[PDB]
RNA sequence: CGUAAAGCGCACGCAGGCGGUUUGUUAAGUCAGAUGUGAAAUCCCCGGGCUCAACCUGGGAACUGCAUCUGAUACUGGCAAGCUUGAGUCUCGUAGAGGGGGGUAGAAUUCCAGGUGUAGCGGUGAAAUGCGUAGAGAUCUGGAGGAAUACCGGUGGCGAAGGCGGCCCCCUGGACGAAGACUGACGCUCAGGUGCGAAAGCGUGGGGAGCAAACAGGAUUAGAUACCCUGGUAGUCCACGCCGUAAACGAUGUCGACUUGGAGGUUGUGCCCUUGAGGCGUGGCUUCCGGAGCUAACGCGUUAAGUCGACCGCCUGGGGAGUA
């Protein structure tokens, strides 16, 4: 997937400290990054249907997280699609 | 405690989830029984048998495998009891009636043998019923003089002796089975969870049994 | 995903004595516990425990009246799916009234002997035959 | 609903249905009571009158409902707060024909050029067509080209399914294991919808060694539009798009829980003299046989066709017809 220190990084900038890694921000944040690399690595390839496959897991999880945290907290739902860039 | 001296259990292969309850179970892939369970199971199955035995009832001890003979004519005709040592025949319970005149065939066969005619007219025909006398004598051995179906049944091995567990149970007879760690208790009223196959095993075995079954009220 | 821990509760009790086994354990809530007293008050368990502190255990020591199993038959009626309210008359016996049918009261988890007497129906949950 | 008709080819997922566990509040569902109404006749019950009966009739019950008010709060729902046993994130490794792109290697077939060499070669049940003194076949050397990747190779592995087999690099998906940390029900299923989907086929542009529908010849045969033989085009191969199906099959939907065993395979991990190709456990996936149970039987049998729960799909005699 994604480098160690690029998932350390994720951790750092979004979690409340280090080892705050499965909050609901971190890995919407984590999913994002990989969602982007791989956006890089379908505009070539194209038929590599099986890692896509992968992408759509990824897309349809940050989905759900979204929908979770959108419906417990709104502030922290705004403030992390407005931070992501997400939502369009 | 120790009255079982020289068995421990048995049959690494092909053991029987039923027998669990009876598994002590340790060493070297094989399966020790509890004996500790054995000696309360035995003391039942001599109360019950003895109990029976001094009703004036027919025991029926069953020793196909070897050697269980003849350790069971041994042990039955040390009684004044009876036996199967050799291939039991299947249905001489549940069939007793057919198996009646095939009894009654090896009587006449011995009062015409060793008193009557024997000599009489042929030796190639004398020699055919001679051997009729050994295959007749060695099937029908020790229930030739029982005269009833018996009142109670003594299986030393309940898988190798299933068919006659399956017909005394089809009968209503209470089955005394030693069953090993392959065995399965199907029937057999009165369990007990010993070793099948040593000899030893089954001539203390039988000595408990024969000594409680010659006690009636004398 | 478990979406009836109640039906579930039943089916470790079918399926123990089914395999002659001596005791059940399972995960533990008010429910389980309410319908294990219901349970062991008209004999069809021997007795329950419940253990544990942060993960709760409820146990159940399960009867065997001769070499037969003492519950013959446990259903499981108002399931997720398909809620069944019955009505103080509408409130069934089981078995022609020798055999339990829990329902939850809302004066409490009951029997349908017990809530019938009580004057008042509610939700049928089991019906132990 | 394995085989009788019936599990979508496989997934992702919206609306929908369902939802672990604890406490508090509400009381919408649920329950209890009350009131108003539910026309009369009819049905039912207990009576009465026609000589009886049909019939007529008195009183009740009933009209299983709806509305309102009063309560109960166990279950379900709403709301608020949690909690970790479901789900997920992070750390470290492991195995793998998982995918896509690029390169390369060795055997072999065909073709071309050349040397030797000479009368057959090929083929079949037998033959003939075919190739061959214009020198075939055999054999050696050099070259070109395309496709596939022996041995390993294994009821072995990976993948949702279709499927994926030389070796190397690049980009990339998933799974599993060990200890610990974190989020805290974020879950399950899914009509419409969207995606992927062997082979054949279609479109455009390449490529084309072998194999080979069509086709042609030779046989066989009563005939032979076949099986067999000799050739042989599309096609098979590549790029991009379409199609959208298969005995797309474990003829077995997905997810979760429980219920005796045995022998293996494969991939992790922990412990013990590792005193070796050991001993004891603990996971993941998988093969064979079998117990209870189920099943019309056959068989399935902890990877269920057993015992349950959630949601979906489908069936309703054969044909006509999966056709118009």
């Amino acid at each position: 997937s994604l480098s160690t220190e690029a998932t350390a990084k994720i951790v750092s900038e979004f979690g409340r400290d280090a080892n705050d890694t499965g909050s609901t921000e971190v890995q919407v944040a984590l999913l994002t990054a990989q969602i982007n690399h791989l956006q890089g690595h379908f505009a070539e390839h194209k038929k590599d249907h099986h890692s896509r496959r992968g992408l759509l897991r990824m897309v349809s999880q940050r989905r759900k997280l979204l929908d979770y945290l959108k419906r417990k907290d709104v502030a922290r739902y705004t403030q992390l699609i407005e931070r992501l860039g997400l939502r369009r | 405690m120790l009255k079982a001296g020289v068995h421990f259990g048995h049959q690494t292969r092909y053991w029987n989830p039923k027998m669990k309850p009876f598994i002590f179970g340790a060493r070297n892939k094989v399966h020790i029984i509890n004996l500790e369970k054995t000696v309360p199971m035995f003391n039942e199955a001599l109360a019950e048998l003895n109990k029976i035995a001094s009703r004036k009832g027919k025991i029926l001890f069953v020793g196909t495998k070897r050697a269980a003979s003849e350790a069971v004519k041994d042990a039955a005709l040390s009684c004044d009891q009876f036996f199967v040592n050799h291939r039991w025949l299947g249905g001489m319970l549940t069939n007793w009636k057919t198996v009646r005149q095939s009894i009654k065939r090896l009587k006449d066969l011995e009062t015409q043998s060793q008193d009557g005619t024997f000599d009489k007219l042929t030796k190639k025909e004398a020699l055919m019923r001679t051997r009729e006398l050994e295959k007749l004598e060695n099937s029908l051995g020790g229930i030739k003089d029982m005269g009833g179906l018996p009142d109670a049944l003594f299986v030393i091995d309940a898988d190798h002796e299933h068919i006659a567990i399956k017909e005394a149970n089809n009968l209503g007879i209470p089955v005394f089975a030693i069953v090993d760690t392959n065995s399965d208790p199907d029937g057999v009223d009165f369990v007990i969870p010993g070793n099948d196959d040593a000899i030893r095993a089954v001539t203390l075995y039988l000595g408990a049994v024969a000594a409680t079954v010659r006690e009636g009220r004398s | 995903s478990m979406q009836d821990p109640i039906a579930d509760m039943l089916t470790r009790i079918r399926n123990g004595q089914a395999a002659n086994k001596a005791a059940v354990t399972m995960p533990s809530s008010k429910l389980k516990v309410a319908i294990a007293n219901v349970l062991k008050e008209e004999g069809f368990i021997e007795d329950f425990k419940v253990e544990g502190d942060t993960k709760p255990e409820l146990e159940l020591t399960l009867k065997y009246f001769q070499g037969k199993a003492v519950v013959e038959s446990i259903q499981r009626v108002s399931r997720p799916g398909l809620r069944i309210y019955k009505r103080k008359d509408e409130l069934p016996k089981v078995m022609a009234g020798l055999g339990i049918a829990v329902v939850s009261t809302s004066k409490g988890v009951m029997t349908d002997r017990a809530a019938r007497q009580a004057g008042l129906g509610g939700e049928i949950i089991c019906y132990v035959a």
